[PDB]
């Protein structure tokens, strides 16, 4: 029957789409350092 | 039904007769019931080279016993 | 030279799925109305 | 004695990893857990595949 | 047989050892069913996908516009049937999708 | 409103965007053959160029760029190993560097066309449609592509202004870059014989430009023009693959088969110089003129050069390899260290045995013993068998001759069957296992990888061939079929 | 001309005539008709 | 409808797109050709593999 | 309209229909039939391989087919006059040029089916997945026949076109080979099965759906094939197979799209491994398991006891198969058991 | 008098095959 | 590492079997 | 060896034999049989999963 | 000016996002053993 | 046992990226309207 009247959509805007894309790899290449070791 | 009472019968008999007559050997170059080895000498006249085999074919098959 | 072996999956897996996840969600917000 | 490694933990990759057939030792004798003497002997002589294909 | 990708193949050869099971018949017939099977498979497969009555823009998927419980014919019988109709001779080119999809189940 | 299979549709009529995708993907091979090429090279060792080549290097795009005459690099090693240079501005990195940054101005460029598709240009004047004109635009890009054909083949092959192609010996012993004088002639066929090669591209780009020039002139005709169905992308979409997949062959031949435009040196040696017994033949016979010409029997088997030995082996060949084994060949045997010797086996009564060499088929192969007769005076049981022939019984006297050690006799069951169950290799070498951490598995060699992808590639696209072939002549049907 | 030239000549001719030949009968059998 | 430097220059040139030698044109001219080319192709064919041995030529190794 | 009677002409209406491909199919095709008839009957294969398969000898049937020419006899096409044949006939049967003859006039054949595949289409109105589908044996036919000799010394390693001559075809891989491990061969026996499997599937649901159009029991001639709706219900099915198998169609395009798809990628990826093993390529020992087998000869696996069979097929098999190769192998050196 | 429809397909094919039945048989009875 | 490469791609599967067998979007009629 | 072959034959097929009447007897009873009922289908109506 | 007024979006039901689920991992699952090697 | 070193990679890289191109596009047509 009723399918949860509680739901929204979720929304990242290209921007925080940059910030992540970004911010990973820099952890990234950051910590590959010592993951190789 | 008219010349199916004639081809069929003169036409089939030809090829009864390049077996019976053999005509089918040294057209097609098949072995001979008896020729394979000549002489004795048992080993497989296999073709080698090129620009030969016409040559060669004609070394295993000039002895032919 | 010498390495650890199984470090590069690492990187690989710790680049692609938190990108990855960025942009799943992103293509969405693209396809909002 | 030649035992066989079909087994996955032992060096195999999905092609060359299957369960082997039971021995000839059992031959066709239907033999199941409890009648085998010990756990380890039913595993040995070939048990579990006789176990899967029944 | 030993259960496994590598213990069939070893069953095969060791069975071909003993029992020459290509020259046997049955499996002769086997190899026709498998194929025949798959090869039917491909022909009543790409006919009827062949001729289809279109409900789709080009854009558009193709398989999209069959509606689930269309009670519309999706294929054309007339189209597909002078096809292999006229592809081969026009006798044996099974009218009847009654007639054709049981032989389509009896050779494999 | 789309599949995933067919979205790039979208382009079908947006010439502009179109331009900007061939770029995207131009750019985007040459940012591959640039930096292969430095991961190629930074992965090279000059070392040992005689005894260690390009080809067993495991190094696949470089000995392209040898190819045509681009030898050494900054770091001051030439090819040949003499490592005299003068390597001018072109050279790996610089061949290398040069396609990255091609591979930039392209790629911005990409981006242009991408940002602006419409244009002024695509559209013809009687219909605001978007339009180009499919006759007329190919007469420009080959009388362009001729124009650049005549050139290569004269400019560049001849030497006249450049360097010149890549030329050898037939035995490969003679590393060479040599201005290549054309000879067009009954021989210029000889695919062996560079001096067609030239003649062809100065040939081809003269018919190059000839239809070229016509195309452009006028127009193709009406009843052909509207069978074609011309002016729709897709019909040069896919004549372009038949010519691309008929191409692929010919090189996969030329590259598999030998040709002297690829040579020994650069890439292994094809597969039929070993089962020719090409060099056993033309090594033997300059021992044999050394001995006709008389010395002591090692001293003639002192003065062979290595290289040519080492091109006789068998995992040198590419045929003896499998596909999911990787990597460059060293990584199989080992690093190639110096030439042990011609091996030759004695009755233990001193009459000399042959080993029955290696075909190209066998992982394992048995080894044998044989004499002048071909009959089997000796051989070896496979684990466990009663004793005939068992050298260990009849015996052996191995003596190596050439190569690093010489006269040096080994008698005995151990030491003979390991070089016996090399032996049959072909002329034995001495590896550095570990330094590559080599398994003794065999690999196969740049040559072989090549053509299998060229094989493959090709015959995919004769089904790509196929498929948008159906699509030019149905695009009208193709959409769908029509009520009865 | 080589045994090999020449025969290869021998063949392209025959080729050549057959075709000839073929496409002759077809045409002239077409023409034949004119529904 | 953008027109730039180049774009004014270039659309000259492609500027006829429906315009189609009328008929025939010259087909045969073409036909002439293709089969002259398949002729020649075969004869490098024959050639490579020394099916036809012309002399002189050597498919063996220079 | 000189050319153009002629169009009509062929594609007029009769009882067969020759097209534009017909000019090029049936010469082509009718030769390599009939071509190969001739080959099994009359003509030997003994100078070749020295050993007599042909029907005018003692042979059967299943054993009888056109053999290869021999090894050292190259890849040269042995065209009637050739350099070799010199246009003497009954040489150029004996060295087996008959078989290249097969091969060439059946490809070009095997090709104008192809071509007739389309022509039918475009003066029909079907969509060409017919051709498209057919792709799969030229790619089959095109890989096995022609570029896997080519990767090979010379013609000699090639199908026989013959019943049993296939079958020393087949033995021949796994000796040499190693095929059945080729996983590119792995997606070839999905396919065919996979074909099969779904075509007895397919037949037997819609066989058991039936919307009862005739009285008596027997339902064939019950069907009336005149603008009728789905002569059997997709809803039926549907929730059937959902509730056994767990998963079903609900599309009958998606479903007979896909009955077309997986035999077709059955067989190319297929092709493709031939072609990989044209070179020699083929797969073969795991690294990881002979090295280990090389720490002890105990462990044992399903894998390593078929690199023994395959030693075995090669040893034995090798004189006879090979004779150009000379091999005389000893009695003790043959890989046997017990040992 | 037989233009090509139907009598060229039967008579260029079903015509060898009696030739070949003469093969077929005369060949039972050697040896 | 080697064979719980194998035990992690099989039991993807599974978790899609069980996933794509009950949760699948019923194609409902008309 | 024959008989067994033989008979084994013929008794896998009573299997088939057996496994096909008792359906086609079971449907006859249960009088679709005759094919599914073009005008009121047993599955149109059914709670849809 | 104009954003190009042909454009689609690419549409994937829930269906063909198994296949392909299932397809990669076969083929990873049949693959990897030579991967390995 | 011995292995190839970097084979591993080949199966992740393998699965993933053609698994999440197909996420990706999926998640996207839930996302339509
Ligand atoms: C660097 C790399 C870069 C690569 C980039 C690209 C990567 C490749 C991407 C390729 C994937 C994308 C894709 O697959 O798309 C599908 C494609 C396009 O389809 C189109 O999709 C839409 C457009 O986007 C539109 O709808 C459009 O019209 C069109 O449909 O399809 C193709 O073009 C053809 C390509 C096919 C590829 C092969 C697919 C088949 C092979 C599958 C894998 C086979 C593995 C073999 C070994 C297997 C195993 C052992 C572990 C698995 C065991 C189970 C095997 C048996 C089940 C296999 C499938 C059987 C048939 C069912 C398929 C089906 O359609 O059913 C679907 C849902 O079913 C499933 O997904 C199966 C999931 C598992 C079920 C298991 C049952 C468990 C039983 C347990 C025992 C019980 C006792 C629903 O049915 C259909 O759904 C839709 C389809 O259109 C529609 O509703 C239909 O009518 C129908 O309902
Ligand atoms: C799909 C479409 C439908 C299919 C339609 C197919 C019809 C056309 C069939 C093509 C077959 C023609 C045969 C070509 C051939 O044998 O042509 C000959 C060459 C292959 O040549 C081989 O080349 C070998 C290489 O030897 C070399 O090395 C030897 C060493 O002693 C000698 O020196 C010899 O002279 C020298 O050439 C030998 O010459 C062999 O005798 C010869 O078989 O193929 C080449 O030209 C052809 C190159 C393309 C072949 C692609 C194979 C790549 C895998
Ligand atoms: C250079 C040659 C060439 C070019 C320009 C095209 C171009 C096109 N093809 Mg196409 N095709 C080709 C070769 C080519 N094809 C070949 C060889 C085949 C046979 C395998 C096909 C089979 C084919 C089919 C069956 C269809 C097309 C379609 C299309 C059109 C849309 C493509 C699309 O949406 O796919 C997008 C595809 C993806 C986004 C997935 C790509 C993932 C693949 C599987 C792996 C790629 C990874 C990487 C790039 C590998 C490198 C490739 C290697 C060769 C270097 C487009 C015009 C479609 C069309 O026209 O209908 C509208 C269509 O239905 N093609
Ligand atoms: C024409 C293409 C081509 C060719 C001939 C080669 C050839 C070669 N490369 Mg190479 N390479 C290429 C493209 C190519 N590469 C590209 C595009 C890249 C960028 C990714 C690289 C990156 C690269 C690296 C990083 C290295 C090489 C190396 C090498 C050499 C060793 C062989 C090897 O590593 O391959 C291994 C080959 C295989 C494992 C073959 C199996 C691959 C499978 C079959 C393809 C996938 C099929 C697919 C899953 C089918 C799915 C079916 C589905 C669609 C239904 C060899 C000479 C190595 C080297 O230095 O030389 C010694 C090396 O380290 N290459
Ligand atoms: C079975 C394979 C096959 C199939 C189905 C097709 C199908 C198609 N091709 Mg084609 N093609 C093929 C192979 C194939 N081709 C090959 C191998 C080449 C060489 C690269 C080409 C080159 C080619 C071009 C250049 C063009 C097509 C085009 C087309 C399309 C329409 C016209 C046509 O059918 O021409 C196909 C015609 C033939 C295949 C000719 C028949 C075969 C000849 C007569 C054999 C004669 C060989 C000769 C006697 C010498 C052989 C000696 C021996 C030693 C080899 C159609 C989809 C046209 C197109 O784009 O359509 C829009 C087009 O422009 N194709
Ligand atoms: C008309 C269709 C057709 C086609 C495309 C071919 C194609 C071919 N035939 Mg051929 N042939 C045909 C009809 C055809 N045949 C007919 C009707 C006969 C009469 C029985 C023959 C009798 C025949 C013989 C006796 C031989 C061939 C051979 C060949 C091949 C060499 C081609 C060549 O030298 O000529 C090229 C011509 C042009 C390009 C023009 C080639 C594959 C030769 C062969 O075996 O190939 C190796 C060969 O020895 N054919
Ligand atoms: C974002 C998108 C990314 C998509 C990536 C998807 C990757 C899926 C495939 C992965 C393959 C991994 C192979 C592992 C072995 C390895 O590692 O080969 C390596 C090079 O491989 C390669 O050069 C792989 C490329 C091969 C080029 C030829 C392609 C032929 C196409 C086949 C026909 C078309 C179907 C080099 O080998 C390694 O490195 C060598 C030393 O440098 C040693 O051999 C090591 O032991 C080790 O083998
Ligand atoms: C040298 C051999 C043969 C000759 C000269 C010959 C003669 C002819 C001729 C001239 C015709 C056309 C005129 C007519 O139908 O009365 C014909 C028709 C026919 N004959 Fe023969 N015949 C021969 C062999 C055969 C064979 C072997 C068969 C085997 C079935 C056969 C069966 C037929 C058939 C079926 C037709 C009908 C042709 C059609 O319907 O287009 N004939 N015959
Ligand atoms: C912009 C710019 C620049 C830069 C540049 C660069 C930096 C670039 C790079 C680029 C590059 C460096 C690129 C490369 C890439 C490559 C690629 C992208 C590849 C890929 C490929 C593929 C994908 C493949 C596939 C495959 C595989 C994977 C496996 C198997 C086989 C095959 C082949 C299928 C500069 C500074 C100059 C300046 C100006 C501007
Ligand atoms: C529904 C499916 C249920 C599946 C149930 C089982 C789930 C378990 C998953 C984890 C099991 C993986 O099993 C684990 O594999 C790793 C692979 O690196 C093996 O580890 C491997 O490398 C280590 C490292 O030195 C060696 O010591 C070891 O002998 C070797 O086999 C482990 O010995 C084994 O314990
Ligand atoms: C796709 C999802 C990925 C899930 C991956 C899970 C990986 C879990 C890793 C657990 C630890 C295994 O980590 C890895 O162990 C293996 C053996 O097991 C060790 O491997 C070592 O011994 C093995 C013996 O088989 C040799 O083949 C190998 O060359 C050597 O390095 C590695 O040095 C270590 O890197
Ligand atoms: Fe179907």
């Amino acid at each position: 029957m009723e399918p949860n009247p509680n739901r929204q959509p979720v929304e990242l805007n290209r921007t925080s789409l940059y910030l992540g894309l970004l911010l990973i790899l820099v952890l990234a290449l950051l910590f590959s350092s010592y993951f190789f070791n | 039904w008219v010349i199916h009472s004639i081809t069929i019968p003169a036409l089939f008999i030809a090829g009864w007769l390049f077996v019976s007559t053999g005509l089918a050997y040294d057209v097609f170059g098949t072995p001979r019931p008896d020729s394979y080895y000549a002489q004795e000498q048992r080993s497989i006249p296999l073709v080698t080279d090129r620009f030969e085999a016409k040559q060669q074919v004609e070394t295993f098959l000039e002895q032919l016993k | 030279m010498e390495v650890n072996q199984l470090g590069l999956i690492a990187t690989a897996l710790f680049v692609l799925v938190p990108s990855v996840f960025l942009i799943i969600l992103y293509v969405q917000t693209e396809s909002q109305q | 004695r030649e035992p066989v490694s079909g087994s996955l933990l032992y060096g195999n990759n999905i092609i060359t990893g299957a369960v082997v057939p039971s021995s000839n030792a059992i031959g066709l004798h239907f033999y199941p857990i409890w009648e085998a003497a010990s756990l380890d002997e039913w595993l040995y002589n070939g048990g579990p595949y006789q176990l899967i294909i029944f | 047989m030993p259960l496994g990708i590598s213990g069939t193949f070893n069953f095969m050869i060791v069975f071909q050892a003993e029992h020459n099971i290509l020259m046997h018949p049955f499996h002769q017939l086997g190899v026709a069913g498998v194929f025949g099977g798959a090869l039917f498979c491909a022909m009543h497969g790409s006919l009827v996908t062949s001729s289809l009555i279109r409900e789709t823009t080009e854009t558009e998927s193709a398989n999209y516009g069959y509606k689930f419980g269309q009670e519309e014919e999706t294929y054309n019988i007339v189209a597909a049937h002078g096809y292999f109709g006229r592809l081969i001779f026009q006798y044996a080119s099974f009218n009847n999708s009654r007639s054709l999809h049981f032989f389509l189940a009896a050779w494999p | 409103g789309l599949p995933w299979y067919r979205v790039h549709t979208v382009l079908i009529n947006d010439p502009g965007r179109l331009i900007a995708a061939h770029l995207m993907h131009t750019a985007l091979v040459a940012g591959w053959a640039g930096s292969m090429a430095l991961y190629e090279l930074a992965t090279f060792d000059p070392s040992d160029p005689v005894l260690n080549p390009m080809w067993r290097q495991g190094m696949f795009v470089l000995p392209f760029m040898a190819r045509l005459g681009v030898t050494g690099s900054w770091s001051g090693w030439s090819i040949t190993g003499e490592t005299g240079i003068d390597p001018g501005f072109w050279s790996f990195e610089g061949v290398a560097l040069a396609h990255i940054v091609l591979s930039g101005l392209l790629f911005l460029a990409a981006c242009w066309h991408w940002v602006y598709w419409d244009l002024e240009l695509f559209r013809d004047p009687r219909t605001g449609e978007p339009a180009l004109d499919l006759p007329k635009m190919f007469g420009i890009h080959l009388f362009l592509a001729g124009l650049l054909c005549f050139g290569f083949g004269a400019f560049h092959l001849t030497g006249l202004f450049g360097p010149g192609m890549w030329v050898s010996d037939p035995y490969g012993l003679t590393g060479s870059v040599q201005p290549v004088a054309p000879e067009w002639g009954p021989d210029g066929f000889n695919p062996y014989n560079p001096g067609g090669v030239v003649a062809h591209h100065i040939a081809a780009g003269i018919v190059g430009i000839i239809a070229g020039l016509f195309h452009i002139l006028v127009r193709p005709p009406q009843r052909l023009y509207k069978a074609l169905r011309m002016g729709n992308i897709e019909t040069v979409l896919s004549s372009s693959i038949a010519a691309v997949f008929f191409a692929a062959f010919v090189v996969a031949g030329t590259m598999w088969y030998g040709s002297a435009t690829t040579p020994i040196e650069l890439f292994g040696p094809t597969r039929y110089q070993w089962d020719s017994s090409y060099f056993q033949q033309e090594i033997n016979r300059r021992v044999q003129a050394s001995l006709a010409s008389g010395a002591t029997l090692e001293e003639a088997w002192s003065a062979i050069p290595e290289k040519l030995a080492f091109y006789d082996y068998i995992g040198n060949n590419p045929a003896k390899g499998g596909l999911f084994r990787t990597g460059p060949m060293n990584k199989g045997d080992g690093i190639a260290q110096a030439w042990k010797g011609h091996a030759v086996f004695r009755n233990k009564e001193g009459e000399e045995l042959f080993v029955r060499r290696m075909p190209a088929f066998f992982e394992s192969f048995p080894v044998i013993l044989t004499d002048k007769n071909g009959v089997v005076k000796a051989d070896i049981p496979f684990r466990r068998a009663e004793s005939k022939y068992s050298f260990e019984q009849q015996g052996v006297t191995v003596s190596f001759y050439g190569g690093e050690l010489n006269g040096q006799t080994f008698t005995d069951p151990p030491t003979v069957k390991s070089y016996a169950r090399k032996a049959i290799f072909g002329e034995i070498f001495e590896f550095d296992t570990e330094t590559l951490n080599s398994d003794g598995i065999f690999r196969t060699s740049p040559r072989g990888w090549f053509t299998f992808a060229h094989a493959v590639f090709a015959l995919l696209f004769f089904f790509g061939h196929i498929w948008h072939g159906a699509r030019t002549l149905f695009r009208d049907v193709f959409s769908g079929i029509d009520p009865e | 001309i080589t045994p090999s030239l020449k025969g290869f000549f021998i063949g392209l001719l025959s080729g050549a005539v057959v075709l000839g030949l073929t496409f002759a009968v077809l045409i002239a059998i077409s023409q034949i008709d004119k529904v | 409808a953008r027109r730039t430097w180049l774009g004014d220059i270039l659309r000259p040139l492609n500027s006829e797109y429906g315009k189609v030698a009328p008929g025939w044109g010259t087909t045969p001219l073409m036909a002439v050709f293709m089969g002259l080319f398949l002729v020649f192709l075969l004869i490098i064919l024959e050639i490579y593999n020394s099916t036809l041995i012309l002399d002189g030529v050597n498919v063996s190794w220079k | 309209g000189w050319f153009d009677i002629l169009d009509d002409w062929l594609k007029r209406d009769r009882f067969v229909f020759v097209g534009w491909s017909g000019i090029l199919l049936f010469p082509c095709a009718y030769l390599a039939l009939g071509g190969w008839l001739t080959g099994t009957t009359f003509v030997t294969s003994w100078y070749t391989h020295g050993l007599a398969s042909s029907y005018l000898e003692g042979c059967n049937f299943l054993t009888v087919a056109v053999s290869t020419p021999a090894n050292s006899m190259g890849h040269s096409l042995l065209l009637l006059w050739g350099p070799e044949a010199q246009g003497d006939f009954t040489r150029w049967c004996q060295l087996g040029g008959l078989w290249t003859f097969i091969a060439l006039h059946g490809a070009f054949g095997l090709i104008g089916f192809m071509l007739r595949q389309f022509e039918i289409a475009r003066l029909v109105g079907v969509r060409p997945y017919n051709a498209i589908a057919f792709s799969a044996p030229i790619a089959v036919f095109v890989s096995v026949f022609l570029i896997y000799p080519l990767g090979q010394s010379s013609w000699f390693f090639a199908p026989s076109f013959g019943v049993a001559a296939i079958f020393r075809f087949l033995l021949f891989f796994q000796g040499f080979h190693n095929w059945t491990l080729n996983p590119f061969h792995m997606m070839g026996v999905a396919g065919v099965l996979g074909g099969a499997l779904l075509c007895a599937i397919h037949g037997a649901t819609v066989e058991n759906t039936l919307f009862q159009d005739g009285e008596g029991a027997s339902t064939f001639r019950a069907f009336n094939p005149t603008q009728a709706e789905e002569t059997y219900s997709m809803v039926t099915a549907n929730r059937f197979w959902s509730q056994i198998f767990g998963i079903a169609f609900s599309n009958k395009r998606w479903l007979h799209f896909f009955m077309l798809f997986v035999p077709v990628t059955g067989l190319w990826m297929s092709a493709i491994g031939v072609v990989g093993l044209a070179l020699n390529l083929r797969s073969y020992d795991f690294i990881s398991q002979e090295i280990r087998a090389a720490e002890d000869p105990e462990f044992e696996t399903f894998y390593t006891k078929n690199l023994l069979l395959n030693e075995g097929i090669r040893a034995w098999m090798a004189p006879q198969d090979q004779p150009h190769e000379n091999f005389v192998f000893p009695e003790e050196v043959l890989p046997r058991g017990n040992a | 008098p037989i233009f090509t429809v139907r009598w060229v397909a039967v008579h260029t094919l079903a015509v060898p095959t009696i030739f070949f039945l003469g093969a077929i048989a005369a060949m039972q009875f050697i040896q | 590492m080697e064979t719980i490469t194998y035990v992690f791609i099989f039991a993807c599967i599974i978790a899609l079997f069980f996933f794509a067998i009950f949760f699948r979007e019923p194609p409902r009629i008309t | 060896s024959w008989l067994a072959t033989s008979h084994f034959v013929l008794a896998f097929f009573f299997l088939v034999g057996h496994l096909w009447h008792a359906g086609r007897a079971r449907a006859a009873a249960a009088g679709f049989e005759k094919g599914i009922d073009r005008e009121s289908e047993p599955v149109l109506s059914m709670p849809s999963l």
